[PDB]
């Protein structure tokens, strides 16, 4: 069963999430409108390739994580 | 053949390894390990197949990983061989690993870029090409993310763990695989790529030349672990779906097992273990 969907404001940019060389993930998140990989850990933390060694509690958490640590940069499609 | 603690290291032993580690980003081959190992980070699943990490594979796979890498190094100068940071011992951004002769320091405030050591973007030598971001310059924020580098009693504490792994052989794993790579109990490995920030704290954490130190001190304590456990190995054995057993090849190169890769001494030693 898999996360709601989101879609907020957040520091200036957009994220989003969805239920749906790199992996199967059953949920979707972008920043403005690029695809962030996110992934989903047994214990239902989750994880980004930006943030991908400290769990955070949810992919919208993921996402912010994200923007937090890209510093305003554009994303990069995986 | 003998890894040595980076904090020992001579003048000459910094140069070379910085010079090997430059020749080898120049020629194109450096950027194939970030790649590899993105490619490995982003794939492995706790429920499905897991090599590289999150799995009982997590030391072998990085074991052979790192020979690669060092045989690379060698290929440029044969007398380099991978030093390894004791992040219990050497935890300040003050440790002469973060010096401008070795690995530069920490980034600064406003965009977390790196401005001196050899690895510094303005140095023209070390583009940051394999990324998920426009950014293409070395970051990092040494103890910006998490406050402290794990601590030698807590680093006893993991070691004191019997069994190398359990099932489901994954992130929820009790064990010694699992405590030292972090996802459960007071975390070692992965608070460390916490800890440096930047590129070590993503999916493509290679690009940081730390990566391969840390890395190493992350294979010394699984040698150490084995001489405190000499009646545990590495599990499971034979029949796991999605996980390398012990006499199973591992991707990507299909031709060794981790039985291949349990003894190190076949391939290195340490100046102490
Ligand atoms: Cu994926
Ligand atoms: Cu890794
Ligand atoms: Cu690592
Ligand atoms: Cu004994």
């Amino acid at each position: 069963a898999a996360p709601e969907s989101f879609d907020e404001v957040y520091k200036g940019r957009r994220i989003q999430g969805r239920p749906a060389h790199e992996h199967g993930g059953g949920y979707e998140v972008f920043v403005d409108g690029v695809q962030l990989h996110v992934m989903r850990n047994a214990d239902g933390s989750w994880i980004s390739v930006v943030s991908h060694f400290d769990p955070v509690p949810t992919p919208r958490a993921a996402a912010r994580a994200a923007v937090d640590e890209l510093q305003g940069a554009p994303l990069l499609p995986f | 053949t003998v890894r040595k603690n980076q904090a020992t290291l001579t003048a000459d032993e910094k140069r070379r390894f910085v010079a090997a580690v430059l020749e080898l980003k120049r020629s194109g081959r450096y950027d194939e390990f970030v790649r590899t190992h993105n490619e490995f980070i982003m794939s492995d699943t706790d429920s499905g197949e897991r090599t590289g990490h999150r799995s009982p594979s997590f030391l072998p796979w990085h074991r052979r990983f790192l020979l690669d890498f060092e045989q690379a190094l060698q290929s440029v100068d044969s007398s380099v061989t991978l030093p390894y940071w004791d992040w219990s011992a050497d935890r300040t951004v003050r440790a002469s690993l973060w010096a401008p002769d070795f690995l530069g320091g920490t980034g600064r405030s406003t965009d977390g870029r790196v401005m001196d050591g050899p690895f510094a973007a303005s140095t023209g030598n070390w583009p940051i090409n394999v990324r998920v971001d426009s950014r293409t310059y070395l970051r990092r924020s040494l103890g910006g993310s998490v406050a402290e580098l794990p601590t030698r009693a807590e680093v006893e504490s993991v070691l004191a763990i019997s069994a190398y792994d359990l099932p489901p052989y994954n992130s929820a794993s009790e064990g010694f695989r699992n405590h030292l790579e972090g996802w459960r109990g007071v975390n070692l490995h992965n608070r460390v790529h916490v800890w440096v920030g930047g590129q070590m704290a993503t999916g493509v954490s290679p690009n940081d030349p730390v990566f391969w130190l840390h890395h190493a001190y992350v294979d010394k304590l699984w040698a150490e672990w084995q001489r405190r456990h000499p009646d545990s190995a590495y599990v499971p054995t034979g029949g796991t779906p999605d996980v390398v057993d012990l006499n199973e090849t591992m991707k990507p190169w299909n031709t060794v097992r981790p039985a291949d890769l349990l003894d190190h001494t076949a391939y290195y030693t340490f100046d102490a273990l």
